[PDB]
């Protein structure tokens, strides 16, 4: 994670990673002309997407209205014993 | 992709739900699985598309 | 005994039946892009059209309602121009929905053709002319009977279903499938319709009812364990149309070999047919009182007068066989309503007229010889499948009316890739077994699944032959 | 539950024909008389035609185990996961509770 106002070592880090056979991932915080809360939340979302356990309680508050969402989309397959 | 389509259909039949409540429900009350995706935007016109 | 056991086993090996497997309701998906809905002008905004338009509207797609006049639905060029102008200056269609099959009327000028089949043929070949890549789904109402709870299926929509079956093979990409609907429009049924219409594929031939959703599939139906009831002993005059033909000749000699009184053969030529004299010679040698005729069956006056005068008074008509039909081969690209009129004249008109002129005399049975193309469908049988499909619907109509009708499906008589020929004696014995088992719509074909299954799947992926274990074994083998 | 509400509110009858994919000889197990072994006079009844359908990979169950698994267990697993998700509870975080 680069904690700068704009990534400058992302290229070098990616070049080192791809030249090592490692599955590391590089992220930055802000970018040129993008420094509002939107960019910070974008960086946090990217970090979470790469698999960093971001504590969303701080970002989105402690408790809100319990909005209901659809359940998991199971990818079912048929399993049955033949006679 | 099925999750995204189901969420889109569910939100379509809803009278302007609060985006922050949806974000909190998705973040806290759902399991984080392997393949992940995120939508970050400041206006409620691009989230549907 | 050994011969009887072997031949009975072989006979039951080639028995089949069409049915409607219930299946789980698909979750559905979003209706992506624009969908072109085409509706008859006679329906206007009534029942099904407005509700399906609303359903696709809430499905995420944009409906394009296009009312079409009944006369406009016949010509392919005029219909294609109508599609082009209605859809012009806009995105190409992602899919096409055809409600044109819902009109229960006949084409003016060609009274022995239904407006539905002609309109569907015009629509599909007009889409071929325009070169659009959209997938075509056609919806019907009261076209089939998933179970006994349904009313009897109507003829014209069954003909449309057969036409769609044959069209799906020669044009896999253009033709997607068919979805029957209940008689009454409803929002829930429309929602399920748009859900299935947006599916990926495989569910080609399906039907929607208040009970649920069903998929047409073929199963085995051996008659070894079913008891025999009302054994076939025709005593009176037996009317056979097209007796001078091949199948008619075979059926006539089968009738002669046991339980023959008077074989009233009817043909366009009659005596002039190539071998009528020899046929009547053997039939008389087997004790049959043959009486051939020279008249077209479609002419109501001709068959009415023939029944009036040519029927002996000492032998009322009990059994009637319909196996006469002109073989006008044609491809989907070269179809025209006149050709369907010529093909559908003999079969449908003769069956209807024979049924109508009856009902004053009791009938032991009323047999109809539908083809395997009605059940499976084969490339090139465009002009020929719909009449065979309508035969089953007519038989179902009369069975509901309370008459002894039969719609036996036939394969290839010994007198293609995968389908083997049928012997005269074995086929006749199978027909006997079907009649004495009271089969409303039997299917009598023999096929080698090891080649036919893989060939049919290569022609088009389908899930029709799912309940036959041989089909699954052949599919997994390849 | 929303599907059940849609069904009952619309007054839809869910009774339908027997399943054909379960190896039942449905053609040869129907006769009208009420006294015969192995035969029944009922044509239709409620069924789950997707009863055998199950997402084995989600719960870490191999296909061979799933084939030799009771459909009741599979349906109960899926329904319990759905119920926990609908309650606002993450089913994964209920571990050890
Ligand atoms: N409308 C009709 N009325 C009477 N006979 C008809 C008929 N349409 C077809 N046929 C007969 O039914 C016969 C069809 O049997 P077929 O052996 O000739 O070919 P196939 O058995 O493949 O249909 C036709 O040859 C024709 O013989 P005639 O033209 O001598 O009658």
């Amino acid at each position: 994670i680069e904690t700068t106002a704009h990534p400058v070592l992302a290229l070098a880090l990616e070049e080192t990673i791809e030249a090592t056979g490692s599955d590391a991932r590089v992220t930055g915080t802000l970018r040129r002309d993008h420094g509002d809360l939107t960019q910070l939340h974008t960086a946090l979302a990217t970090a979470w997407t790469h698999g960093i356990d971001v504590d969303w309680t701080a970002v989105l508050g402690d408790r809100r209205t319990p909005f209901e969402l659809p359940t998991y989309a199971f990818q079912r397959q048929r399993y049955w014993l033949e006679p | 992709r099925a999750q995204a389509r189901r969420l889109h259909t569910h939100l379509a039949r809803h009278p302007h739900p609060d985006p922050t409540d949806i974000a909190h429900a998705l973040a806290t009350t759902r399991t984080p699985h392997e393949h992940r995706a995120a939508l970050v935007t400041d206006d409620h016109g691009t989230r549907g598309p | 005994w050994r011969r009887r056991q072997r031949e009975q086993s072989a006979l039951d090996d080639l028995r089949y039946k069409v049915t409607w497997k219930p299946t789980a309701v698909a979750d559905g998906a979003s209706a992506t892009g624009t969908w072109l809905v085409v509706v008859p002008e006679s329906l206007a905004g009534g029942g099904w059209p407005v509700v399906v338009a609303r359903a696709v509207d809430q499905a995420g797609g944009r409906p394009v309602v296009l009312s079409v006049d009944a006369a406009d639905g016949a010509d392919r060029s005029r219909l294609g121009l109508r599609i082009h102008e209605a859809l012009g200056e806009g995105p190409v269609p992602d899919a096409v929905v055809s409600l044109l099959a819902l009109d229960p009327s006949a084409l003016p000028g060609l009274p022995d053709v239904p407006q539905a089949l002609a309109s569907t043929a015009a629509l599909v070949q007009a889409l071929l002319d325009l070169g659009l890549e959209a997938r075509l789904w056609c919806v019907t109402s009261g076209a089939v009977s998933v179970s006994g709870a349904d009313g009897p299926s109507a003829p014209e929509q069954a003909a449309v279903w057969g036409f769609g079956r044959v069209a799906g093979l020669e044009h896999p990409h253009l033709w997607a499938g068919l979805v029957d609907l209940p008689p009454e429009a409803d929002e829930r049924t429309a929602a399920r319709l748009v859900g299935v219409l947006a599916g990926a594929g495989g569910e080609d031939q399906v039907a929607l009812r208040s009970s649920g959703v069903f998929v047409r599939r073929l199963v085995r139906a051996p008659a070894s364990e079913v008891p025999a009831v009302r054994s076939w002993k025709p005593g009176g005059t037996v009317l056979v149309t097209g007796g001078t033909g091949g199948l008619g000749r075979q059926v006539a000699r089968w009738l002669a070999r046991g339980g023959a009184d008077h074989l009233l053969l009817v043909s366009r030529r009659g005596v002039d047919a190539p071998g009528a004299d020899e046929l009547v010679d053997e039939l008389t040698d087997l004790g049959a009182r043959v009486t051939v005729a020279a008249c077209d069956v479609a002419d109501r006056d001709a068959v009415q007068r023939l029944l009036s005068e040519q029927v002996p008074s000492d032998a009322p008509l009990t059994a009637v066989i319909h196996t006469a039909a002109v073989l006008d081969d044609g491809v989907i690209d070269s179809l025209s309503p006149e050709r369907m009129e010529q093909v559908l004249r003999v079969k449908v008109g003769g069956a209807v007229h024979l049924y109508e002129l009856t009902r004053e005399s009791d009938l032991s049975a009323f047999v109809l010889f539908s083809s395997f193309g009605s059940t499976f469908g084969l490339p090139g049988l465009g002009n020929y499948a719909p009449g065979n499909a309508a035969l089953e619907a007519l038989a179902e109509q009369w069975r509901a009316e309370g008459r002894p009708a039969t719609a036996v499906g036939w394969g290839t008589w010994a007198g293609t890739h995968g389908i083997h020929e049928l012997e005269p004696a074995l086929a006749t014995a199978a027909l006997e077994q079907a009649l004495e088992r009271d089969e409303s719509s039997p299917v009598i074909i023999d096929i080698d699944w090891e080649r036919f299954a893989v060939a049919f799947h290569a022609k088009r992926p389908t899930r029709g032959f799912e309940l036959v274990p041989e089909a699954q074994a052949a599919l997994e083998a390849a | 539950p929303e599907g059940l509400w849609e069904l009952v509110d619309s007054g839809t009858d869910a009774i339908a024909g027997f399943p054909l994919d379960r190896g039942w000889d449905v053609e040869g197990m129907y006769d009208p008389d009420a006294e015969a072994p192995g035969k029944t006079y009922v044509k239709e009844a409620g069924f789950l035609y997707d009863a055998g359908e199950f997402d084995a990979g989600f719960f870490g169950i191999s296909p061979r185990e799933a084939v030799s698994m009771d459909p009741q267990q599979r349906l109960m697993l899926e329904a319990s996961w759905e119920a926990f998700e609908r309650a606002g509870l993450d089913p994964a975080r209920q571990r050890g509770t």
